[PDB]
């Protein structure tokens, strides 16, 4: 897959010991924002293959690592470099709205 | 687990 | 800001008309009380509430009858957090409680 489906065993090897950049997203299936973004999310794995890595967890099957980060709402956008957290977007946006909150972060690194 | 009820 | 909250428990009051209508909530995992928007809450725990539901815990079934309309089963349950039974549908009813009326006859 182009996009990676985290658990929250696999979260620790996965994104901690990663390198480069990576993109979480947090979501859920009764979820309505999460599921408006989805497809925004496929379009910004193809554009940014590559440079980015983009990822979700889904919090019912895995309720462990949302509350390690204090997230309350959902969607939750995690940005990791290397192991570590780099910027936070919370709520649904619009593709453009994305790309401006990627580039520039990616940008001054 | 939990059952729901009307307002009572 | 679009989005849901994740830790919601139950909805205790509501103080808002139409679209932009409030609720009382409870929390899962800090258990504070304070206003919201619908808007961030789930459509599964804000259909209860506008339907007069509430959450709680069951004892037992101890009665079983047929509704006022005639159509759908319901049972008389005891609650964990009160002292008076009440009668509620059969989807309502916590389904290993009602396997548990079967022993009784
Ligand atoms: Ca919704």
């Amino acid at each position: 897959d182009k996009i990676i489906h985290l658990t929250d065993d696999s979260f620790d090897t996965d994104v901690l010991k990663a390198d480069g950049a990576i993109l979480v997203d947090f979501w859920a299936e009764w979820c309505g924002p999460c599921k408006m973004i989805a497809p925004i999310l496929d379009e910004i794995a193809d554009e940014y293959q590559g440079k980015l890595t983009v990822a979700k967890l889904n919090i019912d099957q895995n309720p462990g690592t949302a509350p390690k980060y204090g997230i309350r709402g959902i969607p939750t956008l995690l940005l990791f470099k290397n192991g570590e957290v780099a910027a936070t977007k919370v709520g649904a946006l619009s593709k453009g709205q994305l790309k401006e909150f990627l580039d520039a972060n990616l940008a001054g690194s | 687990k939990r059952s729901k009820r009307k307002r009572t | 800001q679009v989005f849901e909250y994740a830790e919601v428990d139950e909805i205790v009051e509501k103080r808002g008309k139409g679209k932009d209508v409030e609720y009382l909530v409870r929390w899962k995992d800090g258990g504070d009380c304070e206003w919201v928007k619908g808007v961030h809450v789930a459509e599964d725990v804000a259909k209860d509430y506008e339907d007069g539901l509430e959450y709680a815990v069951a004892e037992s079934v101890i009665g079983k009858r047929v509704g006022d309309d005639g159509k759908t089963i319901e049972y008389l349950v005891k609650w964990t957090d009160m002292s008076d039974a009440t009668w509620e549908p059969q989807d309502n009813v916590d389904s290993t409680l009602v396997l548990l009326y079967q022993q009784q006859q």
